[PDB]
């Protein structure tokens, strides 16, 4: 099969910018390439076919170019609706193969996360389980790391993370981490911590609580 | 009657190009009339015959014409694990030309096409192709509705049904007043013959160079058949349009099928969905009834009439002998919804092998008497066999039985003077419609200007 | 206009079989190729195969040989994707695609059909309040929704009242069941002064439980 | 009494004879003033007219050549007689008529040429097998009817050009049967194989080396082959004094004139020979199929009797063509040509079962009428063609020649010939409108108004210029 190496994985830019996605193929495909758009939580829309031809109904700020095995999609002067996912696709050979994808994200000044740790609930503990929740809200850039420590020692088994898309108002991301222990193992220990590593601080932002203690 | 045979105008093309094989009038965006001439054996870039088109400005002195340029290079596309190729050698570009609005449509009926997939192939076959140009803007487009990418093995397994590989699309062509291009393809469906229609606007807007295989969603093709009467009938050898069902919102198609039903010949009138409204059967086998058709109201009742050329009709003569002279049939359209009856008039040639009826050109109202007139070609007629064009004037009962004027060929023997004809347009703006006659054997076109009635 | 209206979201068990539909509106499905594409967040977009509804001929990616079966009925102007011997890995959204002009392109896309394979039963969620630990100017509460199936759920603070400054997070599959959480941020003067409530509705099992957040 | 010879009042001898075929003129000096000189010949001798001065020519008809009809067409360098008489002298006076006779015989043991023109497209593969002994088997059966048989062979497929011909891949051009599991010849239009010869085993051995080809469309280019087999006299080898049989065998429709435009061919068929030393038809890819009219002209010009030997599925088609090509015979061919021998023998009998007369170069002022004697001495008025005949039968016709007025030219000759026959009857016609006394007149005679007139035949005529 033919590998479609689409770069970059994502990019942070602003309205009015002139950005350019690229797509490299494992061999010459002679302009038999299409470009797609997937707006968040929605289906697809064709942009380019045969390398340079606009699908009917597409603004002219979109444009395609390239030859051989290297092609590029360019968006002159970004609009607000242009922040979505984009894929290249080859049809020079069967099977058709797609690129990895490229998410266009909103650029803004860095922001540090607001950490908050929540001990297990009284109702949940009486059922036999114990879940410590840690919320990391409103930060930028998207890259972040969460580390769970029980009695000062790192813990990796039983964690469950979840992220949100770039918020519409402030262009910040947020994260939810959940450690789930049995009630019996939750009480063998006392300290419970979630560490947050972000580029907005060399020192990891820490929040914790001791069991029984308040 | 009042065409001037003394002061002619001659346009000429390259030797051996068959300049004059087809022609039509062309009005630019400002209403200026020119002549588009096809030359289906003009040499391409590789010194090989490919065909060509010429756009002749109107000059009373005639002369040479500039070329209307089209891409003559063979094309190759590797896509979908296949190889598409077009072959323009000896394609015959300009075997038919037609004009509508400010657009010229020139077709290459014998352009070949094949598709390669590993060891298999679609087979190199003449699907034909038409080229579209807007001369003032330089816009270009193509239309090839019979290209396919099915491999040869599939047609064999399905008994060659819907086999569009030998279409020769563009063999005949015509454009409706609304802008619908209609192509005749007499080799369609394994030589049964088909029609292909699409709006000129949608042909332009859906075309991009290098695709070779694309969709024109608004197009509509005729249908295959299991009836042996249609086998090898060359349905689409000639095409025309007119109003025949009373409803002025629908355009009806007229299709010639000169070998229909074991070479009996036939002409059919259809609606734009290719459902049949009437069928005119040939009178004599191998006479090529349907070789040519034209639509014009000759008796001034506002209802389009129909004439059919049978250039090889053999007239009965003394001592149980037959003489190939050709014949033209005229069918007057009856009032309201009724069938076209028996022929109203039979015009029969005189010179042996003259092929009277090879072409039939509506002239409009030549003598300005209120009735439309026609010109019939006998490209090998006349006392010398050099070719004649005979003019017949309209009247209240149809057409005159005798010609008002005969035009003898001004060219040498073998020019096929009259093989192509086109009238009903005033090229010099004198108020009278004129007549352009092609003589592809001499690589020339002659212009006959109409004058006030003497 | 060219529109591709696919069938509704499916929910099936492993080993069973499902058959999706793609109906052509505004055109004849016989006109062009019709492709099927599978989308997963990690693996991305994968091409299943194509059918030419004019003659029923098909092509397939060898990765899907056996599981995928593409058919088409020109009568109802509809194409089909049948999937057999389903698996966890066969959980994705499926699109039908056709070209605009170029015979081999991929320009028009259906809305997409969601498929979910699971042996899980209809299980109701378990709402838990999340109060902070024994200070600043801002205060953040939360709510936990654990162990329900299938999706989705609607979560609202004070029944649509408190809306701004709220984050509800996408559900996550935790061993055949889903889990979701939502946070909410106000000022220190607001709480525990005013009574904030987590409103969780799960229509599948038809439940609307609500927990009030109590401090510690 | 007063007849139309006198009551009409003539002025000269010439004017007298042109009144009625019965009038006579008396060129004698001794004749009463009131008595006429233009009367019935009886009434002239009744009035003492010197018999030598009587001008009364009589319409006659005497034979010049009168060879007897042959009994056997064998032997001779075509010293055979099948029409008798071969030349007569006809003489008519103005508005008169005279009758004469002609005998026509279907001579026994007449030489025969048979050129076998065969469809060799793919469906005739089995036909080739069943005719590998035809040359000898046919020689056996024709030996009962003629001692001078010559046979030949040619084959056709169609115009070797797209779209009739498969042109891809390159292997298909050398072997059109490549995508099957066989080998066939490359496509050929028309090839001559065997010039007419009496060595019949040349037919068998040539046919055994023949094989079929293959093309795309059902109609085939057989009419191209019929034209070349007709106009290439020397190459096919027709004899000047033999019945020419052209056997055309096919199981399919045929291309016709104006079909070639699907191959880009628009040039009309010129009706000339284009088979060179390679024995292939060299204009196949550049010249259109011939029309039925042009085929008729050449067949009649070369005396070729065309035989459509076709299968049941196309017998109606070719029966309808044969009605447009008079003189053409049709027979039903089996799906493997196994019955072609009896087909040819019955076609030859049908060809020689008719005697149809033809008139050439008949003057405008001459009209002819015919009474036919066919079968057994039965007269059939107004008929010039006998049918239902057998080899050796003889028929006869009674012709009457009536002339209207008297023409300017006094000597013309025309021809009576049976359709397809070599022999003919040459009728030399002389128009006897003058008097021999006119070739001895006195220009500027003293007795005629003081030299103002001319004296001829006993009367004074006004001289030239008056
Ligand atoms: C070779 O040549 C023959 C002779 O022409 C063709 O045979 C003729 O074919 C036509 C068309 O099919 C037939 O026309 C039909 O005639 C019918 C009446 O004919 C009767 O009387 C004749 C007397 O000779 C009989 O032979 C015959 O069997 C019938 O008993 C009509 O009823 C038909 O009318 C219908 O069709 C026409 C369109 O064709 C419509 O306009 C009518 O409204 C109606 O629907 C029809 O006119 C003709 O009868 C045939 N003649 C003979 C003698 O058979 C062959 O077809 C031709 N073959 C080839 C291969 O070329
Ligand atoms: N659209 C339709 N209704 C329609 C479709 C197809 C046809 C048609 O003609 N098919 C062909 C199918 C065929 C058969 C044998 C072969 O090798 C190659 C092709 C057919 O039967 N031939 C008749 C015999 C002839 O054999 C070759 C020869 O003689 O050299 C070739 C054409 C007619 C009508
Ligand atoms: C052909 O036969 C007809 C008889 O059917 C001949 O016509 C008759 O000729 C005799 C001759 O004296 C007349 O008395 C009759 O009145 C004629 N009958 C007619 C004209 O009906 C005719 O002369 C014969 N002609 C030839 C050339 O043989
Ligand atoms: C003319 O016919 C008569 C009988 O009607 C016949 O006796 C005579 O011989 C014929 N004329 C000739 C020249 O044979
Ligand atoms: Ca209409
Ligand atoms: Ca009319
Ligand atoms: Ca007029
Ligand atoms: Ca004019
Ligand atoms: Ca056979
Ligand atoms: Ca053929
Ligand atoms: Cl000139
Ligand atoms: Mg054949």
């Amino acid at each position: 099969d033919i590998l479609m190496t689409q770069s970059p994985s994502s990019m942070s830019v602003s309205l009015g910018d002139t950005v350019s996605i690229t797509c490299h193929a494992s061999q010459g495909i002679s302009s038999n390439i299409g470009w797609l758009q997937q707006k968040p939580g929605k289906s697809f829309m064709g942009l380019i076919y045969y390398g340079t031809n606009l699908v009917d109904g597409v603004p002219s700020r979109f444009s395609g170019s390239g030859s051989g095995a290297d092609y590029s999609l360019t968006i002159s002067s970004l609009d607000s609706e242009d922040f979505a996912d984009y894929y290249c696709v080859q049809y020079a050979q069967l099977p058709y193969t797609f690129g990895g994808g490229t998410k266009l994200e909103i650029k803004r000044a860095d922001a540090a996360p607001t950490v908050s740790i929540f001990p297990p609930s009284s109702e949940q503990l009486t059922s036999g389980g114990a879940s410590v929740v840690c919320f990391l809200n409103n930060f930028y850039p998207k890259d972040i790391n969460v580390k769970w420590k029980i009695d000062g020692s790192e813990r990796q088994n039983g964690v469950l993370n979840s992220w949100t898309d770039q918020d519409s108002k402030d262009s910040t991301y947020s994260m939810s981490s959940t450690l789930t222990l049995t009630k019996d193992e939750y009480e063998r220990h006392n300290s419970y911590t979630c560490e947050a590593t972000h580029k907005t601080s060399t020192s990891p932002i820490v929040k914790s609580f001791n069991r029984n203690e308040c | 009657l009042n065409l001037d045979p003394v002061q002619l105008t001659f346009y000429a093309g390259p030797n051996g190009s068959q300049f004059g094989f087809s022609l039509d009038f062309h009005k630019d965006s400002h209403g200026r009339v020119a002549i588009v001439v096809g030359a289906p054996r003009t040499l391409g870039p590789s010194q090989e015959e490919t065909g060509g088109v010429f756009l002749c400005p109107w000059r009373a002195e005639g002369g040479q014409c500039p070329s209307l340029l089209f891409d003559l290079r063979d094309e190759t596309r590797n896509v979908g694990s296949q190889t598409l190729q077009t072959f323009k050698a000896r394609q015959g570009l300009g075997a038919s030309v037609v004009s509508w609005s400010d657009v010229i449509v020139a077709c290459a009926p014998w352009q070949h096409w094949n598709v390669l997939e590993k060891t298999e192939e679609a087979e190199k076959t003449p699907v034909g192709s038409c080229f579209l140009a807007q001369p003032e803007s330089g816009r270009r487009a193509e239309y090839s509705p019979c290209r396919g990418n099915t491999l040869s093995r599939i047609y064999v397994e399905n008994d060659f049904s819907w086999d569009k590989r030998y279409c020769e699309a563009g063999f005949s062509s015509v454009v409706t007043q609304a802008g619908e291009l209609v192509l005749g393809a007499p080799g369609g469906y394994y030589f049964l013959g088909l029609l292909a229609q699409a709006p000129v606007a949608d042909i332009f807007s859906s075309y991009r160079p290098g695709i070779l295989l694309w969709h024109v969603s608004s197009q509509s093709l005729s249908f295959d058949s299991s009836n042996p009467e249609y086998f090898d009938g060359y349905w689409g050898y000639s095409v025309a349009v007119g109003e025949f069902d009373g409803d002025l919102n629908t355009t009806e198609y007229v299709v010639g099928a000169p070998t229909w039903s074991w070479t009996l010949g036939a002409v059919e009138i259809l609606d734009s969905y290719y459902q049949r409204l009437h069928r005119l059967r040939g009178e004599q086998m191998a006479s090529y009834f349907g070789h040519s058709v034209a639509v014009t109201d000759v008796n001034g009742d506002g209802r389009h009439d129909l004439l059919v050329g049978a250039p090889l009709y053999m007239e009965s003569r003394a001592d149980r002998k037959l003489a190939e002279v050709g014949r033209v049939y005229l069918f007057l359209q009856p009032r309201g919804p009724h069938a076209l009856g028996a022929p109203s008039l039979l015009l029969t040639g005189t010179q042996l092998y003259g092929r009277f009826g090879s072409a039939i050109a509506p002239l409009g109202d030549l003598d300005r008497d209120g009735y439309n007139d026609i010109a019939v070609a006998a490209p090998y007629g006349g006392p010398s066999g050099r070719g004649q064009v005979l003019v017949f004037l309209g009247q209240s009962e149809g057409l005159r039985s005798r010609p008002s004027q005969v035009l003898d060929s001004p060219f040498p023997t073998g020019s096929a003077f009259g093989f192509s004809l086109r009238g009903a347009v005033d090229i010099d703006d004198n108020g009278y419609p004129d007549l352009i006659v092609g003589a592809y054997g001499a690589n020339q076109v002659a212009v006959y200007r109409a004058q006030p009635v003497v | 206009e060219v529109q591709l209206q696919q069938s509704g979201a499916e929910l099936v068990k492993p080993g069973a079989s499902v058959k999706l539909s793609c109906t052509a509106s505004g055109f004849n499905i016989k006109d062009t190729y019709v492709h099927w594409v599978k989308q997963r967040p990690e693996q991305g977009l994968e091409w299943i195969g194509r059918i030419d509804p004019a003659n029923g001929y098909t092509k397939y990616d060898p990765k899907f040989q056996g599981k995928a079966t593409i058919t088409a009925d020109t009568s109802s102007n509809t194409a089909y994707l049948q999937l057999s011997s389903l698996t966890s890995e066969d959980t994705a959204v499926y699109y039908c695609v056709r070209p605009l002009y170029d015979y081999y392109a991929m320009d028009y896309w259906g809305q997409g059909t969601s498929v979910t394979v699971s042996s899980a039963k209809t299980t109701a969620p378990s709402v838990y309040p999340l109060a902070p630990v024994c200070t600043g100017s801002s205060v953040t509460l939360g709510c936990l929704v654990k162990g329900y199936f299938p999706e989705p759920v609607t979560l609202t603070w004070n029944s649509g009242s408190l809306s701004s400054g709220v984050h509800t997070f996408p559900a996550v599959l935790q061993s055949d069941l889903y889990t979701l959480s939502s946070s909410v941020t106000v000022t220190s003067s607001t709480w525990p002064s005013q009574s904030i409530t987590c409103n969780v509705a799960h229509p599948a099992s038809s439940t609307k439980v609500d927990k009030k957040i109590e401090p510690r | 009494g007063p007849n139309i010879c006198t009551t009409r009042g003539v002025s000269s001898c010439q004017q007298c004879l042109a009144v009625s075929p019965m009038c006579a003129w008396c060129s004698d000096e001794a004749l009463p003033l009131g008595s006429p000189r233009c009367d019935l010949k009886e009434n002239l001798l009744k009035d003492n007219c010197a018999p030598e001065s009587i001008e009364f020519p009589v319409s006659e008809a005497r034979v010049l050549e009168d060879r007897p009809l042959s009994d056997k067409g064998s032997g001779d360098s075509s010293q055979v007689t099948q029409v008798s008489p071969q030349r007569i002298a006809l003489r008519l006076r103005p508005d008169d008529s005279k009758n004469f006779s002609i005998q026509v015989r279907q001579v026994e043991d007449y030489p025969v040429d048979i050129y076998y023109l065969m469809d060799l497209s793919y469906s005739m593969k089995d036909d080739l097998w069943s005719i590998q002994n035809l040359g000898t088997k046919l020689a056996t059966q024709m030996r009962k009817l003629t001692s001078n048989l010559r046979i030949g062979f040619g084959a056709f497929v169609d115009k070797p050009v797209s779209p009739y011909m498969y042109i891809s891949p390159p292997e298909a051009l050398e072997n059109p049967c490549y995508d099957m599991k066989t080998t066939c010849l490359p496509m050929f239009g028309y090839k001559h194989v065997l010039t007419l010869t009496d060595q019949v085993t040349r037919f068998n051995e040539e046919v055994k080396k023949q094989s079929v080809s293959r093309n795309r469309d059902a109609p085939e280019g057989g009419f191209d082959a019929i034209m070349q087999a007709t106009v290439c006299d020397e190459k096919i080898g027709w004899r000047n004094d033999a019945s020419h049989l052209l056997v055309f065998t096919t199981d399919a429709k045929t291309h016709i004139a104006l079909d070639g435009r699907l191959a880009g061919i628009v040039q009309p068929n010129d009706g000339q020979c284009h088979v060179g030393s390679d024995n292939h038809y060299s204009a196949s890819t550049t010249m259109d199929y011939p029309s039925l009219g042009l085929m008729t002209e050449k067949l009649s010009q070369k005396n070729i009797n065309l035989i459509f030997a076709v299968t049941e599925n196309v017998v109606n088609l070719y029966q309808n063509y044969s009605e447009l090509i008079p003189g053409t015979t049709v027979g039903v061919l089996s799906m493997d040509s196994s019955n072609v021998l009896q087909l040819i023998v019955d076609a030859y009998g049908k060809i020689r079962s008719k005697v149809e007369l033809e008139v050439r170069d008949l003057p405008e002022e001459l009209s002819l009428s015919f009474n036919a004697t066919c079968l057994n001495n039965e007269v059939i008025p107004g008929l010039k063609s006998c049918m239902g005949l057998k080899i050796g039968d003889t028929v006869s016709f009674s012709i009457e020649a009536k002339v209207r007025g008297c023409p300017q030219e006094k000597e013309k000759s025309f021809t009576i010939k049976p359709v397809g026959f070599k022999d003919s009857l040459i009728v030399q016609v002389t128009f006897d409108c003058d008097c021999a006394c006119q070739a001895q007149a006195e220009p500027n005679s003293h007795r005629c108004n003081n030299g103002n007139g001319t004296f001829e035949c006993g009367v004074c005529r006004c001289g030239p210029g008056w």
